[PDB]
This record gives C-alpha cells, structure tokens and sequence, in this order.
C-alpha cells in the first residue's frame, strides 16, 4: 500500500544526491581546466631553465676566448720580454 | 587564415594573424614585427616542445586559437660594446638591420641617457639615426664610442 | 502494476548513477592532488630562471672587464711602439 | 631536529640540525654531505630564497621541513688554467681547495692525469698540500700547466 510513497521518498532523496554530486562534478572540471592551464606552463618553466643554462655557457665560452688571448698576447710578450733585458 | 596567441611567462599575451602554411621562423618574425623581440632570442612552445624554425603551424597540429609559449633568451646571436668616455664598456645585443635609434634606445636602457644626447663614434666618424649598423660596416664584437651630443 | 515497476526502475537506475558519479569524484580528486603535487615546483623552477639569469650576468660584466683591459694595452702598445719605432 | 632537502631531480638527503642554527651553517652542513661548495648552493623554503644570515627560526622552518636546492651554474671564484698548447679552460674554485683538488678538476674537464700536472702561477712551483688561497690566489688568477 504505502510502498507507492515509501519508494517516492528514496527517489527524491536519490535524485537530489545526483543533482549535488554533479554540481561538484561541474566544480571539480572548471578547476581541472584553469589547472591544465597552469600545468602548461611546467615543460616552459624547464625549457626556460636549460635555454638559460645554455645562455650561460656561450657567454662562459666568450669569456674563455678573451682569456686565451688575453694569456697568447702575454704570451708573445715572454719571447720579446727575455731579448731586451737579456741583451744591453 | 587562423589566429593564435603568444604568451611569455611574465604574463602579456599578445595575438597574431596566421596561416597555417606559415613556418615557425615566419610567426619570430611577426613576434618581432608588432614586439620588437629579434627571432634570435625567442623560442617557441607547443605541445610541452620547442618548436623549429624549419616547420610549419600545421606540422605542429596548431589550429586557430591555440596558445604558443614564448622563452626569452638572456643572450642573443650578435653582440657588440659602448666604451663610455671613462672606460665604462657595456654589451649590446644587435643585428646587422638594426638602426642607431635601435641602438641609442639600449644605450639609455642601461644607461640611462635620452638618445637625443647620445653621440655615437665608429672610427673618427659619427653615426646617424637614420642609417643602420651593416650600413657603418659593425661587424660582431665591435667597439662603439659614446660621447654626449 | 507498471506504477510500481517504473519507480524502482527510476530508482534502481538513480542508485547506479550515483556509483559512476562518485567513481567520476574520486579520479578527479586524485587528479587534482598529483597535479598539485607538480604545482609545488613551480615557485622553485621560477627561482631557477632568477639564479641562472644572475649567473650569466656575472659572465657578461667579467666578459666586459676583459674586453675593457684588452682595449686598454692595445691602446698603450701603441704607445711603447711609437718610440720604439724611433730611437732604433 | 631533521630536515630535508631536495633537488629538482631526484637525491633527497637528511640532515641533523637545530634551530638556532645559521643559513650559512646548513650551506656548509650540505657541503660536507654532498660536497657542494656553499656559494653554489640556493636554498628555498616557502617558495623564498633564504640568506646566510636569517637562522632556521626566523624563517619558521621546524622537522621534517623540506628545503628546495637550486644549483648556480657557478660559484664565487673561478680561475684558469692555461694547457700547453695555450687553450684555456675555466674552472670553478674556493680559497681552500688544495692543489690536488685543482688537478682533479683539470682531469675531469681534460683528462690529464694528476701525476703527471705541473702547475706555476707567476713563478712559484705549486705543491699538492697547499691551498690556493695559501699562494694567495685570486679569483680571475691564471695558472699554467706543465
């Protein structure tokens, strides 16, 4: 007899546990979006990283050559330096 | 005939009118066209990759409205130097097609000076704003000579 | 008789979807908790652009500082020459 | 209490430490367990850098803490060796490293073997004991090989 309202009561409550956890559904995919979007920005973050570390060592290289010849001209300048002290 | 985005990490986006046949190396130049950022010192992201001049925006699976990552390079291609008249040397980052207003602009972002009191040497001969640096014959490592105008 | 039977179809097929709506939760929240696990480095990664970028310039003004010495004996060894080229 | 710390990439070490404790202590503490010099070491907590100075407590940070380690692409002082042939290599240094040390390094990025490196620095034969800092080598200084 009363089962025809028994089984109206469990259905409301039912449908409205559906409503509720697809309202949180809806939440949790707005949120997984903006982060995907940020998430994006991680294989950036290590490629600005190794892009930099490469930067840096173009310039170390540079620095290196200005060395080299800093230390050759010097260098040249041994092979002069013992003539003219060594002979008057 | 698509659009794209291009983001750096600092924040600004900035939008280009594309096409899909464009090459990577073609899209620097528009990112240099409207931004001034030489294509030497930018490097482009889709797809969590860098993406190589060589290829184009179909190659890469780039449909309209898809956001391209942009990188910017601390050292660019080609530098040359501004010897102050104290000894103080500074780098500049160049290319052959830059004019002296594209360089008396550098010249004040470090040190300071509006480009209207900027005299630029190379060799005894003074520069002009309206030439370029291939025009004066600057070649890589160059010294330039500042003295106020 | 057919009004029974369509309330615990109703409600048979509600208290299914309710299984695949949280299964649905659940992955999107460990979903979401890796993602922020990832998203802990980024403060780091940030960092990393700030010590390399610092690093180079240390490497540019030391480039600078050789360019400036070089300049300045290749500008006096003009100077030793000129008499050099001289007395002799 | 016990830290930890991290890098990027993998090797989380544990540390011993209490809270009193100076930046620049826990920088050498990770020298002496990893062999990093302390100047090429940047520590991160709560997404800040931290500074020699500040101690463990000023910067709230208690067991278990996790600190991030970013590496430098270079210390403090460096100095150059210049090989026989006149091709000069860079190497990174501290005031303390003893002259094997040096030798060590100029084998890893050129493969000559220790016993058979001679190093002058402006005159003076320089001995496995000794420290740079004991010839009074300075950064920018340049050696020479033999």
């Amino acid at each position: 007899g009363m089962q025809l309202e028994d089984l109206r009561q469990q259905l409301q409550q039912a449908e409205e546990a559906l409503v509720a956890k697809q309202e949180l559904i809806d939440k949790l995919k707005e949120e997984a979006a903006q982060h995907a979007i940020v998430m994006e920005t991680v294989p950036v973050l290590k490629a600005q990283a190794d892009i930099y570390k490469a930067d840096f060592q173009a310039e170390r290289h540079a620095r290196e050559k200005l060395v080299e010849k800093k230390e050759y001209l010097q260098e040249q300048l041994e092979q002069l330096q013992r003539e003219f002290n060594k002979l008057k | 005939s698509m659009q794209i985005f291009v983001k750096t990490l600092t924040g600004k986006t900035i939008t280009l009118e594309v096409e899909p046949s464009d090459t990577i190396e073609n899209v620097k130049a528009k990112i240099q066209d409207k931004e001034g950022i030489p294509p030497d010192q930018q490097r482009l992201i889709f797809a969590g990759k860098q993406l190589e001049d060589g290829r184009t925006l179909s190659d890469y699976n780039i449909q309209k409205e898809s956001t391209l990552h942009l990188v910017l390079r601390l050292r660019g291609g080609m530098q040359i130097f501004v010897k102050t008249l104290t000894g103080k040397t500074i780098t500049l980052e160049v290319e052959p097609s830059d004019t002296i207003e594209n360089v008396k602009a550098k010249i004040q972002d470090k040190e300071g000076i509006p480009p209207d009191q900027q005299r630029l040497i190379f060799a005894g001969k003074q520069l002009e704003d309206g030439r370029t640096l291939s025009d004066y014959n600057i070649q890589k490592e160059s010294t330039l000579h500042l003295v106020l105008r």
